């Protein structure tokens, strides 16, 4: 629907030609004209020297092979920082009065969940003991603890 | 653009002193009613803090960089904005400009060609460059506003902000408090973490003017520059979380 | 006529003067060998046109092949006889009054036509 | 730097270039027996000649490749059909004369 135009979409181009196979994970923008052989061109499209970028001809009554397709990969890799965005899986209802198992981001073990008193921060995750134990949590959906 | 303003006039470094702040939360995690020792980066007390004071009088020099900073800002008419980071500040290596348009607060990491003293010129057109290219980090950060009038009179505001590196790593801590030196205890939450691993080894101090080179002027500010030590501390905490007191080791 | 079609679709990766047939003649000649095999009695069975019941003796089959033989075997020197017409009047072999000399009397020759009515040389074939 | 790849640079952009003109043209051929209209007859006379301009003026550059020198035989083949001129070998006023006798004829 949004690409396809009757009597032709000229916007597009694709590269052809290349001297040698490209290396993974380079663009190359070129206004030089390709050279198939020993004759020199001056940047003039001459006799078997010849401009590289093949326009696309754009029509929605081709079919299958023929059509258009917009594709976008992603990348994942690793580096020295730390892993960014990360991912929902739904989440199930929060009860009460139960001892239950901790599943978080940052925390796990268990506990039964009672209300606080106490004054929070925004920013936080999950508050201490002097025993050494986590005594409460933030809600990152609604925020309270 | 390279031709900075020849009307400036310098004070000599006196050096100034910090008795009780400095404090910031070393964790992400919080704890309640401890007392904590954790070791990172920070400032001894009692130390010696370089006094400036911007009044034709402007104070901008050229310092290096090493360990670690502070920048504790004290204004009225708002001049102290932001701060240009570099390790030869120039287009042969990457730059780290931080700066207000009065819009939000601009961080990119690209490689600009800088002069000799950039200056901040409400706010007409900002060129403190004569290109750009090759740019690698983009930030938008909580936009801000501000009145750039000057006025001098008494100092109703504290800005603070931590410049420190560990592992490539700039976090920024900022406690905004109201009240030449003001006294008393500040907690500094954490903001905004930058995550861009560049070599950053020198700074110099952005000054914006308000009212073609000769009409500009500037009210009163001051701001503190000081050095900092990986030093072993203790922590205090309330019921409410806020640190009201660190203990430096090897002071007393 | 999806004889044609079937075979267009796996050439479409070729570059476009090699998209034809094998030969000239391929394109049209592609389609009459599973038409052949869709005129039989036997996949008729399958597909349910005809009786599930059809009795099929030798007199039967002489039908159907005397049929395919019209507009295929038969037409053979047919197709050979304007053709060595075609081919030995453009290498200067025959003069302006051996142009209609050569036609029935070749056509007497492979395909056995004697013409009824005789033809002057004011008249095309 | 050989005529092998000088041979292939040329006929890639005859390809893509081919796709488009041949399927501009057989788009108003196949409405040309679907409908007969006064509209789509003057797209014969538009869109006809497109296919006979550009045939001749990719053969105005290719007759001067050898055939001699051509290793690889998709291209030979490919070639000698490029080159075979057809109707265009004439001068002018022999040409015309053949353009003619065949609206006569049909």
């Amino acid at each position: 629907k949004l690409d396809s135009k009757v009597s032709g979409n000229y916007n597009y181009l694709y590269r052809l030609f290349r001297k040698s196979n490209l290396k993974p994970f380079e663009r190359d923008i070129s206004t030089e004209i390709y050279q198939a052989g020993n004759k020199p061109c001056n940047g003039v499209a001459g006799f078997n020297c010849y401009f590289p970028l093949r326009s696309y001809s754009f029509r929605p009554t081709y079919g299958v092979g023929h059509q258009p397709y917009r594709v976008v990969v992603l990348s994942f890799e690793l580096l020295h920082a730390p892993a960014t965005v990360c991912g929902p899986k739904k989440s199930t209802n929060l009860v009460k009065n139960k001892c239950v198992n901790f599943n978080f981001n940052g925390l796990k073990g268990t506990g039964v969940l009672t209300e606080s008193n106490k004054k929070f921060l925004p920013f936080q995750q999950f508050g201490r003991d002097i025993a050494d134990t986590t005594d409460a949590v933030r809600d990152p959906q609604t925020l309270e603890i | 653009q390279c031709v900075n303003l020849t009307t400036r006039t310098q004070l000599p470094p006196a050096y100034t002193n910090s008795f009780t702040r400095g404090v910031y939360y070393p964790d992400k995690v919080f704890r309640s009613s401890v007392l904590h020792s954790t070791q990172d980066l920070f400032l001894p007390f009692f130390s010696n803090v370089t006094w400036f004071h911007v009044i034709k009088r402007f104070d901008n020099p050229v310092l290096p960089f090493n360990d670690g900073v502070y920048f504790a800002s004290i204004e009225k008419s708002n001049i102290i904005r932001g701060w240009i980071f570099g390790t030869t500040l120039d287009s042969k290596t990457q730059s780290l400009l931080i700066v207000n348009n009065a819009t939000n607060v601009v961080i990119k990491v690209c490689e600009f060609q800088f002069c000799n003293d950039p200056f901040l010129d409400m706010e007409s057109e900002f060129r403190v460059y004569s290109s750009a290219n090759n740019c690698t980090f983009e930030y938008v950060s909580q936009p801000f506003l501000m009145d750039l009038e000057g006025k001098q009179g008494n100092f109703k505001n504290l800005r603070e902000f931590v410049f420190k590196n560990i592992d490539g790593y700039f976090k920024i801590y900022s406690k905004h408090t109201p009240i030449d030196l003001p006294q008393g205890f500040s907690a500094l939450e954490p903001l905004v973490d930058l995550p861009i691993g560049i070599n950053i080894t020198r700074f110099q101090t952005l000054l914006a003017l308000h009212r073609s080179s000769s009409g500009w002027t500037a009210g009163a500010a001051a701001y503190y520059v000081g050095y900092l030590q990986p030093r072993t501390f203790l922590l205090k905490y309330n019921e409410n979380g806020t640190i009201t007191d660190a203990v430096d080791c090897a002071l007393d | 006529e999806m004889g044609h079609i079937q075979y267009d679709m796996a050439y479409a990766a070729q570059p476009f003067l090699l998209r034809n047939g094998a030969n000239e003649g391929f394109h049209e000649a592609v389609g009459e060998i599973m038409s052949l095999s869709a005129a039989t009695p036997k996949h008729l069975k399958s597909i349910g046109l005809l009786s599930p019941d059809f009795q099929e003796d030798n007199e039967t089959e002489i039908n159907f092949l005397l049929k395919q033989a019209l507009t295929i075997v038969g037409t053979l020197p047919f197709t050979y006889m304007l053709e060595k017409w075609r081919w030995m009047v453009f290498k200067g072999e025959i003069p302006k009054d051996q142009w209609m000399k050569k036609w029935w009397e070749m056509k007497r020759e492979i395909v056995g036509v004697v013409e009824p009515v005789p033809h002057d040389e004011t008249y095309c074939d | 730097s050989t005529i092998e790849e000088q041979a292939k640079t040329f006929l890639d952009k005859f390809n893509h270039e081919a796709e488009d003109l041949f399927y501009q043209s057989s788009l108003a051929s196949w409405n040309y027996n679907t409908n007969i209209t006064e509209e789509n007859v003057q797209n014969m006379n538009n869109a006809g000649d497109k296919w006979s301009a550009f045939l001749k003026e990719q053969s105005t550059l290719a007759q001067m490749y050898p055939l001699q020198e051509i290793q690889n035989l998709t291209v030979k083949l490919q070639l000698q059909a490029l080159q075979q001129n057809g109707s265009s070998v004439l001068s002018e006023d022999k040409s015309k004369r053949l353009n003619t006798i065949l609206n006569t004829m049909s």
